[PDB]
RNA sequence: UAGCUUCAGCGAUGGAUCGGUUGCAUCGAGUAUCGAUGAAGAACGCAGCUUGCUGCGUUACUUACCACGAAUUGCAGAGAGUGGUGAAAUUUCGAACGCAUAGCACCAACUGGGCCUCCAGUUGGUACGUCUGGUUCAGGGUUGUU
RNA sequence: CUCAACCUGAACUCAGUCGUGAUUACCCGCUGAACUUAAGCAUAUCAUUUAGCGGAGGAAAAGAAACUAAAAAGGAUUCCCUUAGUAACGGCGAGUGAAACGGGAAGAGCCCAGCGCCGAAUCGAUCAGUCUUUGGCUGCUUCGAAAUGUGGCGUAUAGGUGUAAGUUUCCAGCAGUGUCGUAUGUCCGAAGUCCUUACGAUUGAGGCCAUAAACCAGAGAGGGUGCGAGCCCCGUUCUGGAUAGCGGCACUGUUGGUUCGCUUGCUCCUUGGAGUCGGGUUGCUUGAAAGUGCAGCCUAAAGUGGGUGAUAAACUUCAUCUAAGGCUAAAUAUCGACUCGAUUGCGAUAGCGAACAAGUACCGUGAGGGAAAGUUGCAAAGGACUUUGAAGAGAGAGUUCAAGAGAACGUGAAAUCGCUGGAGUGGAACCGGAGACAGUUGAU
RNA sequence: ACGUUUCCGACCCGUCUUGAAACACGGAUUGCGGAGUGCUUGUCUACUGCGAGUCAAAGGGUGUUAAAACCUUGCGGCGAA
RNA sequence: CAACGUGAAUGCGAGGUCCAAGUGGGCCAUUUUUGGUAAGCAGAACUGGCGCUGUGGGAUGAACCAAACGUGGAGUUAAGGU
RNA sequence: GCCGUUGCGACAAGGUCGUAACGAGUAGGAAGGUCGUGGCGGUUGCGUUGAAGGCUGAGCGUAGGCUCGGCUGGAGCUUCCGUCAGUGCAGAUCGUAAUGGUAGUAGCAAAUAUUCAAGUUCGAUCCUUGAAGACUGAAGUGGAGAAGGGUUCCACGUGAACAGUAGUUGGAUGUGGGUCAGUCGAUCCUAAGGUACUGGCGAACGCCUUGUAUCAUCGGUGGCG
RNA sequence: UUUCUAGCGAAACCACAGCCAAGGGAACGGGCUUGGCAAAAAUAGCGGGGAAAGAAGACCCUGUUGAGCUUGACUCUAGUUU
């Protein structure tokens, strides 16, 4: 019985609730056991990187998000054919291929093939077999310095930089930019109609 | 801590209902045991549930704000270099050097427990030690039974900022804890709640305060992003400087004592002074009379 | 304080597993220490006592009575001493129970067995105190 | 006086309370291992004296092997006895298997009855469904051949 | 009609296999209520949930888009936070109620049918050799499966042919060499039972050269010992040692098998799941609203076809996948089982029903129901002996710090009850106020 | 002062009820147990921190008196239309 | 903007916001009053009471008369009485 | 005169003091509680020269309650500061355990009935012996079995409990002993009926039919061997 | 049988308790007010009272409480016909 100015109950507990109860004391232990698993892959792969593969960079995909770029989950072929590498050479060097995405733009292709050439340069590669190198594996002293890597393989930076101060044009100031908007609105509305008007008077 | 879902609610009982002369609580079935037709489940009940079982799934933990966390812990450390809360809170300062007690960092290289003591005596620290040894006590109540059998003073507690592995010198001094400056523990600083632990501060460790937990300057720490020393409500935190000032002696007016009043009313109808007093006519016209 | 995360600071555990020991860790647990003399002659502090080994009561109401260990009554977690007896109602002779750890050995019953096990606790405390 | 009521002292009846605690509750962690090679469960039995509980299975409160190293214990009694446990063994019912479900019956071998077609004993075997293959088959179902 | 094939179907105590039945916490497939809420009640809610049936594992299931979406796009599955009590559903009442984008944990990809090429290049038993034999390797062993097609290449990222460049091994065991983990056994460890005192018994109190001092302390966790103990014992600390066993690695050797391949360019060729999809209707289900998912019946496809783009239909712009076949670790769930560590929980009417011969005694024909019950003392030293009695038992005595701790034994409350002394006592007794008496208590 | 004796007063408590000492109901006596709780969501109030901001989630990094504490957010919640 | 200056009695400080409990069976009396033959009956109006409230008096009594209450004392009384 | 509340005021104080007025209260609301209870983080102390608990004299407080003394008891307890709660009982025909008056009371009265002498025993209405007197009265108060019981059967001890008095006795209690089959039964046959196979149904555990539904269900003489 | 004796030995019930008249009161008091009165401890009977005990009235009403049954109630359904 609500009395007064209330504002009015909406509890979901009319269910059996007391037969499914999830609790979260063991949050802390499941951190440690996470942590645990990370040292023993990473005992297991030294010194390839703790993360593993090397993912893509990614544009987010609706226009609330695509200002922001972030890990994807792999390179596409044709990102892999400009960088020169081989899909059955990337699976060995520890590049991820996604087979499903396909590049339609050469500033998204560009990117990831930079990002592909920038991991070529870092990589060191092991001699396959110790006592003998071949063309194309890392040298003595490069094998040396090698160290696993720990977090994100190049990691991306979401740093914002601001556009430095200029002149205001003059061309800037005359232009009408809520007319624009308008105009541009009104154009994409009517578009229809004004075919329709358009085929009924070549039909007259 | 919780009690079983199912604790008191594991018989098939009844209620008899009305009709029979007895209350009308549930009670067990069947018969040729003591249990057959006493009452069950009730909160009233001997072996039925408590009322309202204790869930598991109350709120335990606390989500406190990092900014009150950090006002706290220095909050504490200020505290730590005030002789007088030392005392209030009960550790044995008579004669140590200086609070705040730094020491040179050759603490820090400490190995033995035996080169720890002789450096508690000879610093006179090893009084708190001592009563630290008398408080050890038996804990009144049902804790002794879980696993918390003694209770016990609180010692200092040495605070380093490069380890040498410093602090197996100091783990088997009863009361005294061993802390790292980068991670300061308010539960610590302030046991129980209350200010003014005794703290032995390694020299790295009093060099690396300004750095950890900045200035009055704003973003002046650079460890905690963003935070700075807090700023006080009141800049002279003395009451009677203020007051015995001379600005405000002068705008302070002479003091009074409590207002005076009759308290007592006499009958100048039945007395003679009081009614010449009053009205010194009176006397005239009795003259005449 | 204990470091290791398999050892169980319970009270409750810790009576449990005294009072359920078998006979072999009773043997452990039923240990008393060498005198003085007894400890600079062997190299050792304390050893698990046995049957025909000798002792003197250094605590109780028998502080300062000697004799030799008649049995290890592992059961009841006593020893029965010779000489330390009282007497029943009727007469009859009773050994008083005594628990190992308040004697102390003064002479050691040495076998086979008995001498490689001293052996290896002398050299166990040598190389200890060498590293101390 | 007696009885009754009440007060002080003493004593019964009763088992509250207090003091711990090898028990319980809850939280967390680590592992993946039942059964026709007969499981879970049940029944009966096993000890010098031992009903119950616990343990065990006809090698029956346990055998062997390995570690440790002198007991067990209520009374007796005489590498002990504990722990681990890789070898051996593991009764009858039970999916439960020859058929039935608290009974009776079939096949072989061997042994004894003197011989044995007849008895008795011992040992192996005889369940349902199903896969692969084997053997022996049936049907003008299709086909060839004489 | 004879013989011989195949096809179909049998019988075998034929040779060798496999299934059945348990367990419940989690997991997968079904079946499926009502109490209750709506202040009545029927749709709704409870609830796609108790209950019932079936089937697995250490996880299961899912899983490599017939996806999301409409950006400058993302890109298997699972899980977390957020979206969000939102869009939506609802006698539009009570109520119910997601997902994508976004931030993260973990991350791993693949195999067929079909088309085409080689075309039996494939496989099971049995026999004989051989080895490191609870299983493998060799065959003119002998049988059989397989052309109604086993194997090799190959699957949407395609694939293949030829060609030019580059580039080219990989599996499995055995022995060693070291390097490293073990909830794996066994063995090993620093310092007072020092003086005085207290006690029934100390671990309680005081003292132990020294300015800083009994001693050890990387050990002052816990337990035992006559309540109290770092120093009496087991233990504890030594990011402990020694040893045997198990593992994981890395390198060497060896054994057996295996490798005409792989990438990029050009060239020419090639490229796919049917009583299924879709549609109508019926029923259930969903937040899914002219139908989200599932199923019955009728109908029943096509091949740049098919599906989808959340308001049905034509006609149009496009965008995005490729259904009707299959495999796959991790992150996740779960203490039911085995083994462990803890606690602001309960302290014997509490906490599990069960601290104990507890799922026991006992009850019901049965399904099933189901208790009460902890405590002598440091140590039985558990009361010898005398005496009355048939005996229970009592009077002495003895043990004990203590027995008024005496076996139903720590403490031993109230109600109730008996005795001794005092005082009252006419159909209640108790009670408040005010004295008196008795009594108690204080007086530099 | 829970003893006796006098003088005055003095009906049995809890409860529902307009009204209970009631010929209204519960109560023979004593011990022990016994009933406004947990959580989700609101709202107001009080206190604390910061303030056009504030809190940060899952998570990550580190921590062996390691379930704690400490550090860490182009992004998320609420607020700023 | 300029000037004028508080215009009956008596008493007395005034106003604002928020959050929330219990209640939503009443009953009695003087006076007025409807139904009823009446009723310690049923239904209304104003006010005061009882409910929620003891105290002196009416022998006794929820409501009648007097008077309302911390805990004590002295004096004087109300209604009522000697 | 004293206590408190309210208003106002003084004072370098979460306090003290002064002053004036005031003080009814169910349902209900607030405030204070060095009122009481159990934990935790801290702090203050006491303890086998005697803690908790229990019984009860001198006091303190308006009260909740508290302090101390005496006796019992034998191992823990406690101040203050924060914070937390399974935090206070006279009732609920409350739960559980125990105990009263009733009260030495109702009552131990169906089935005809016992008496004498002796034995044993510490002890005899009740056990045993003998004599007498009665009863069931052969569709028995006799002699044996089926179901059911499960050792109750028999002997020797017996103190307590049980045998609603008693008890030397017992279906009680302690210790032992006792059930012998070719012919008596079961075993064997089938009745009413049950339950399998296949066969159908069923999402499924599994059900339905015992029937030409299903159906390739064998076994007998003889020769040969 | 009861009765008395020896042995044995419960239960129901119980706020506290038990002499009346009238009064007023919740309109039929054991208790209150004013009167009548008022002397131990007990045995056997008795059925006036304790509005005596047994049982949360089976009558009546209320409840947005049911169930058995009926039908021309509302909404469905096995089955069956087409």
């Amino acid at each position: 019985a609500p009395r007064g100015n209330q504002m009015l109950g909406n509890a979901h507990f009319r269910k059996h609730w007391h037969k499914r109860i999830k609790t979260w004391f063991d949050q802390p232990a499941r951190k440690l056991r996470r942590r645990q698993n990370r040292q023993a892959k990473a005992v297991e792969i030294a010194p390839r990187p703790v993360a593993g593969l090397l993912r893509s960079v990614v544009r987010c995909p609706q226009k609330r998000y695509n200002t922001k770029t972030r890990l994807g989950r792999g390179f596409s072929l044709q990102e892999l054919k400009a960088a020169g590498i081989s899909q059955a050479q990337a699976r060995t060097i520890g590049i991820a291929v996604d087979v499903r995405r396909t590049n339609k733009t050469a500033e998204g292709l560009k990117a990831n093939a930079d990002r592909l050439k920038e991991y070529k340069a870092k990589l060191i590669l092991f001699p396959k077999k110790a006592s003998a190198p071949k063309k194309g594996d890392s040298s003595a002293e490069e094998l040396k310095v090698a160290a696993q890597l720990r977090g994100d393989v190049l990691p991306l930076s979401h740093t914002i930089t601001f556009d430095e101060p200029r002149q205001v044009t003059d061309a800037e100031r005359k232009v009408e930019i809520f007319r624009l908007l308008r105009k541009e609105r009104a154009d994409k509305k009517y578009r229809g109609k004004r075919e329709k008007r358009a085929r009924e008077a070549a039909e007259e | 801590h919780a009690v079983n879902t199912k604790a008191g609610k594991q018989h098939s009982a009844e209620s008899w209902g009305t009709g029979r002369a007895v209350a009308r609580i549930p009670r067990v079935r069947g018969g040729g045991t003591h249990r057959s037709g006493q009452g069950a489940f009730g909160n009233m009940c001997r072996g039925g549930h408590m009322f309202a079982p204790l869930k598991v799934f109350r709120r335990w933990h606390r989500n406190v704000n990092i900014a009150q966390k950090r006002y706290a812990v220095s909050s504490a450390i200020a505290a730590s270099g005030i002789p007088a809360l030392l005392q209030a809170r009960g550790h044995v300062i008579d004669q140590v050097a200086e609070v705040p007690l730094v020491v040179s960092d050759k603490v820090e290289s400490f190995r033995k427990t035996k080169e720890a003591v002789v450096f508690l005596r000879r610093s006179h620290l090893w009084a708190d030690i001592e009563k630290v040894y008398n408080s050890k006590r038996n804990r009144a109540g049902k804790g002794k039974l879980r696993n918390r059998q003694h209770k016990q003073k609180l010692g200092p507690v040495v605070i380093y900022g490069q380890d040498a592995e410093c602090a197996r010198a100091f783990r088997n001094i009863p009361g005294v804890d061993v802390m790292n400056v980068e991670r300061l523990n308010l539960l610590k600083l302030a046991p129980g709640g209350h200010l003014g632990r005794l703290i032995i501060w390694t020299e790295s460790a009093f060099k690396k305060l300004d750095t950890i937990y900045g200035t009055t300057v704003a973003n002046s720490s650079q460890l905690k992003k963003g935070w700075s020393v807090p700023l006080p409500i009141m800049a002279n935190s003395d009451f009677s400087r203020i007051i015995r000032s001379e600005e405000v002696v002068k705008a302070i007016r002479a003091p009074k004592k409590n207002p005076v009043l009759p308290k007592v009313h006499r009958n100048p109808l039945k007395k003679r002074t009081l009614l010449y007093k009053l009205n010194p006519y009176a006397s005239i016209l009795r003259k005449a009379s | 304080m204990k470091v290791n995360p398999f050892v169980s600071s319970d009270s409750g555990k810790s009576r449990k597993a005294h009072f359920n020991a078998p006979s072999h860790e009773r043997r452990r647990i039923m240990s008393a220490p060498l005198t003085k003399e007894l400890r600079t002659k062997h190299g050792i502090r304390a050893i698990p006592i046995r049957t025909d080994d000798e002792v003197v009561v250094m605590r109780g109401r028998h502080k300062g009575n000697t004799g030799r260990v008649l049995r290890c009554y592992r059961k009841k977690f006593v020893i029965h001493i010779d000489k330390i007896t009282r007497e029943k109602a009727n007469g009859s002779t009773v050994h008083i129970g005594i628990h190992p750890s308040k004697v102390a050995i003064t002479k050691l019953k040495l076998d086979k067995d008995r001498r490689a096990l001293v052996e290896r606790k002398a050299a166990g405390r040598s190389r200890v105190t060498g590293i101390l």
